[PDB]
């Protein structure tokens, strides 16, 4: 009685709410969907999905589910997006080339220190960033020997 | 043609006359014709005179009476919508409650 | 007794055109005072700061 | 000679203070100063009359390089 | 505050002032008014040349 | 049922077809424009329709290579495929001399098959691939771009040109959707065609690593 | 009321910015410390300073950003031309057709120096000489203007009045825009766009 | 539902007696067995049919 109301009978389990979202552009009034979840593959799949023009904000998921430059193409899309929610506008030219150095090794790297950790080599920069004695004795250990680049 | 504006003379974006300036005949005439312009318009600025009073923000009475009216016609508006969903059904809007 | 107008161009953002006669007849004038302290105590041996 | 002909910005600030520092300390003029007691002014000068005998040492990422002289290289 | 960030990363300079600013529309956009009191002050080490 | 499972089957066919001439091997234009109802006329019904054995494929070779070469396609009849199902296979393979072979798993694949999988032989080349991935075709999609793989004379030829290395190269991992679509191995190098917002292309250059 | 609502308001606003303050500066220092190892080398492929290629050409074209005079677009052919037309009146040379436009500019652009550009400016160019071509060619439909040069009326000649001398002086303009407005060799492009992203 | 014995108070479960299913307690030797039908609905609340936005 606490959990057989709380079972999954139809619909993806990930997916928590869809609505239906309609564009009245005056040629035709056209129908999309708008979902709430964290699966893009399932809603690929689902019948009468156009999955060839499937888009998400998250971009862990794109680049899991269609490779790393969908993933980029995504990335630089949702900034642009929410930069022009702002009025304020970017030239593309910088954030393709931040979505470049964040996948140029085939994997989607954020900013923060694990990411700017597993891109850059440089023992001082690492040190200096962010977690400076825990970097300092692990290049000790390791008796990396930093470069000036 | 046409009078001055930050459209044509502000930071905000491209058209500017100076931007124009700066990208057909170099960077010295731009600050040239920017030089010349922060030292002559002051000056007639001042030669003509530019005041703000207290007669400049003051309303009207037509203006008096149109805002009477609007205020009148929405508040009314307003408790024709608040008798509706208190008593009785107010058609709600979609993707929203009756709220 | 102020008078809001733009003049010289030398109020451009938040700034103020004063009047030197004005300044010169006392408006403004003010008032600045600093203390200085010194202490000479007697140390534990028989001897003071002089 | 695959690079840019044009003289970018950065070698044009390089090659001004290199030309201002050598002439602070006792080096010829070429261009016959007159009454120019600033040595950022006389590079300036020697930069416009493409007098400067510096020679810039473009170096490709691989380890190539290539000479391009500042009389040959075009200014803006 | 630390050794990078308070003195590898940014750290203090001489050769340096802080001064209030205020409007002044009779100078070039390239050029800058300093006080004769700060530039009495910060000096520059010029070589002696012909 | 017997609606929905039958339009998968056909998508997944398609797709495979699809995938078989991107890789370069030999399909005909019927069998790459296949509607459904050619489907339905090879079988209509779920029960009638053989998921382990009417739908595998042998005829897939490589004629721009080797027509000798020869690619087997599986579909697994259970969700979750063991570790005897991956070793009838293997040696169904090891019967008809093939070596590379792709398996369409329905749910899943338990971990201890994933691991045999991994280390079954050097010249016995196996891929998994989930019947969910393979309902929607990820070339056809409009935020993936071209990808083509180039030759070991294109490679040098680039890193002629830009007096480059193979591990200056932006690197893609192994793991990629993209990397499996071609089942490109490591050391490999993939052109990718960027559509810019203008008429122009933008080209770059991806290793497998 | 009012006015305790419109201060409360206020003090939003005032607790709003506070917190921004600090949010971006953390945003700015983690996107500068990331980004300011890339460099724009002279082979125009931005390098990390192990030596691992980014991108094999800025913004896949390669033009500044801050050079940009168009909305994301090099140059605004349209005030060019007008520019062009403006500077170099010539009274002394008569008007160019359709097709003496098209045959001059396939003339000009197959010189050296427009070979080293890129090809995508060049078919900007080209589609922008097809359409101003196509424009002429509807004003003389509609005002019946002749080729030759013997209209009656030299006032039909004004409405859309084009030289070889202002063809030549447009092209030359925008060739030396399109080749200045590249990203000049040794740039921190890596610190600019995480400066431009932060602010 | 909740149910209580009403000897000691304590929260009533079903069981399978040797005849029929009764209500037991846990703390003392009281029983109920179920002559009739006895249900419980809830009535859970309908997922109301969303509608399109836009
Ligand atoms: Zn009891």
């Amino acid at each position: 009685k606490e959990d057989l109301p709380k079972v999954v009978v139809q619909g993806i389990p990930e997916v928590s709410r869809a609505v239906i979202h309609i564009d009245e552009q005056s040629g035709k009034e056209k129908y999309k969907l708008l979902v709430e979840g964290d699966n893009l593959r399932a809603v690929m799949a689902t019948h009468g999905v156009k999955g060839t023009r499937t888009t998400s904000n998250n971009t862990y998921e794109v680049e899991k589910t269609l490779g790393i430059e969908a993933a980029r193409t995504t990335i630089i899309n949702e900034i642009q997006y929410t930069m022009v929610n702002h009025g304020m506008s970017i030239d593309r030219r910088h954030v393709m080339l931040l979505s470049d150095l964040m996948t140029y090794k085939g994997e989607v790297l954020g900013i923060t220190r694990f990411g700017l950790a597993k891109m850059k080599e440089s023992v001082l920069m690492l040190a200096s960033f962010e977690k400076t004695a825990d970097h300092l004795f692990d290049a000790a250990y390791f008796g990396q020997k930093d470069s000036v680049c | 043609s046409g009078s001055m504006d930050k459209g044509t003379l502000g930071s905000g974006s491209k058209n500017n006359i100076f931007y124009i300036l700066l990208r057909d005949w170099g960077q010295n005439e731009a600050a040239d014709a920017m030089s010349r312009l922060a030292r002559l318009a002051p000056v007639y600025l001042s030669n003509r005179g530019f005041s703000i009073g207290i007669g400049d923000v003051t309303p009207g009475q037509g203006l008096l009476k149109a805002k009477y009216e609007l205020l009148n016609a929405g508040y009314k508006k307003c408790d024709e919508y608040i008798e509706a969903l208190n008593t009785g059904k107010l058609q709600q809007q979609p993707g929203c409650t009756a709220e | 007794t102020v008078a809001v107008m733009s003049y010289s161009g030398y109020d451009i953002e938040d700034a103020l055109v004063l009047n030197k006669a004005s300044l010169d007849r006392g408006f403004g004038r003010c008032l600045v005072y600093k203390n200085a302290k010194c202490t000479l105590k007697r140390y534990t041996n028989q001897t003071f700061d002089k | 000679r695959i690079t840019t002909p044009y003289m970018t910005k950065y070698e044009r600030a390089r090659v001004l203070g290199t030309r201002a520092l050598q002439i602070a300390m006792c080096a010829p003029v070429m261009v016959e100063l007159e009454g120019e007691t600033d040595p950022l002014l006389i590079a300036m000068k020697e930069l416009k009359a493409r007098k400067i005998p510096i020679i810039i040492r473009r170096y490709l990422p691989d380890g190539s390089y290539e000479d391009w002289g500042v009389d040959e290289l075009i200014i803006t | 505050q630390g050794r990078f960030r308070g003195n590898l990363s940014g750290k203090r300079v001489d050769f340096s002032g802080r001064t209030v600013i205020s409007p002044d529309p009779n100078l070039r956009i390239d050029e800058v008014a300093v006080p004769v009191h700060v530039a009495k002050i910060l000096t520059f080490p010029e070589k002696v040349n012909k | 049922d017997d609606e929905e499972e039958t339009y998968r089957l056909w998508k997944i066919r398609k797709t495979i077809m699809q995938l078989c001439h991107d890789r370069g091997y030999l399909v005909t234009q019927d069998e790459l424009d296949q509607t459904l109802e050619e489907f339905k006329a090879q079988s209509g019904d779920k029960p009638s329709e053989g998921r382990p054995r009417r739908t595998d494929l042998t005829v897939l070779v490589a004629h721009n290579d080797d027509p000798t070469d020869q690619m087997f396609v599986f579909f697994p009849e259970e969700p979750k495929v063991g570790i005897k199902t991956i070793k009838v296979y293997c040696q169904r393979m090891q019967e008809e001399n093939i070596t590379r072979a792709l398996i369409v798993v329905q749910q899943g694949m338990t971990p201890s098959a994933k691991q045999s999988l991994v280390d079954m032989a050097p010249k016995y080349i196996l891929e998994q691939f989930l019947q969910q991935e393979l309902l929607i075709n990820i070339t056809e999609h409009e935020l993936v771009p071209e990808h083509v793989v180039m030759t070991k004379e294109e490679v040098t030829e680039l890193l002629a040109r830009y007096k480059l290395r193979e591990n200056q190269l932006p690197r893609i991992q192994a793991g990629d959707p993209v990397a499996r679509y071609f089942g490109i191995k490591r050391g490999q190098v993939v052109k990718i065609i960027r559509p810019s917002e203008t008429a122009g292309r933008y080209i770059t250059y991806r290793l497998v690593q | 009321t009012e006015f305790f609502f419109h201060t409360m308001a206020g003090r939003e606003g005032l607790v709003d910015t506070a917190v921004k303050t600090a949010e971006t500066g953390y945003m700015q220092r983690r996107l500068v410390k990331s980004l300011e190892d890339l460099c724009s080398q002279y082979d125009l492929t931005v390098r990390s300073s192990t030596g691992d290629i980014i991108q094999f050409i800025y913004g896949g074209d390669g033009l500044d950003p801050a050079a940009m005079e168009g909305k994301d677009e090099p140059l605004e052919f349209k005030r060019v031309l007008d520019n062009i037309k403006a500077v170099f009146p010539c009274p002394s040379e008569p008007a160019l057709s359709k097709n003496e436009l098209i045959l001059t500019t396939e003339s000009i652009m197959k010189k050296s120096e427009f070979l080293c550009c890129q090809d995508s400016f060049l078919q900007e160019i080209k589609k922008f000489i097809k359409g101003v071509s196509e424009k002429i060619k509807k004003t003389r439909d509609k005002y019946g203007i002749n080729d030759n040069g013997t209209t009656e009326p030299r006032v039909l000649y004004q409405l859309d009045r084009i030289t070889p001398t202002q063809v030549e002086k447009f092209l030359e303009t925008c060739r030396d825009k399109y080749m200045r407005a590249q990203m000049e060799p040794g740039s921190a492009v890596g610190a600019l766009c995480a400066q431009s992203i932060g602010e | 539902m909740l149910l209580f014995c009403p000897g000691c108070g304590n929260g009533l479960i079903v069981e399978e007696g040797q005849r029929c299913h009764r209500f037991a307690c846990n703390t003392c030797p009281y029983v109920h067995n179920i002559t009739r039908k006895v249900t419980n609905r809830k009535y859970p609340k309908l997922k109301e049919v969303d509608d399109v936005l836009g």
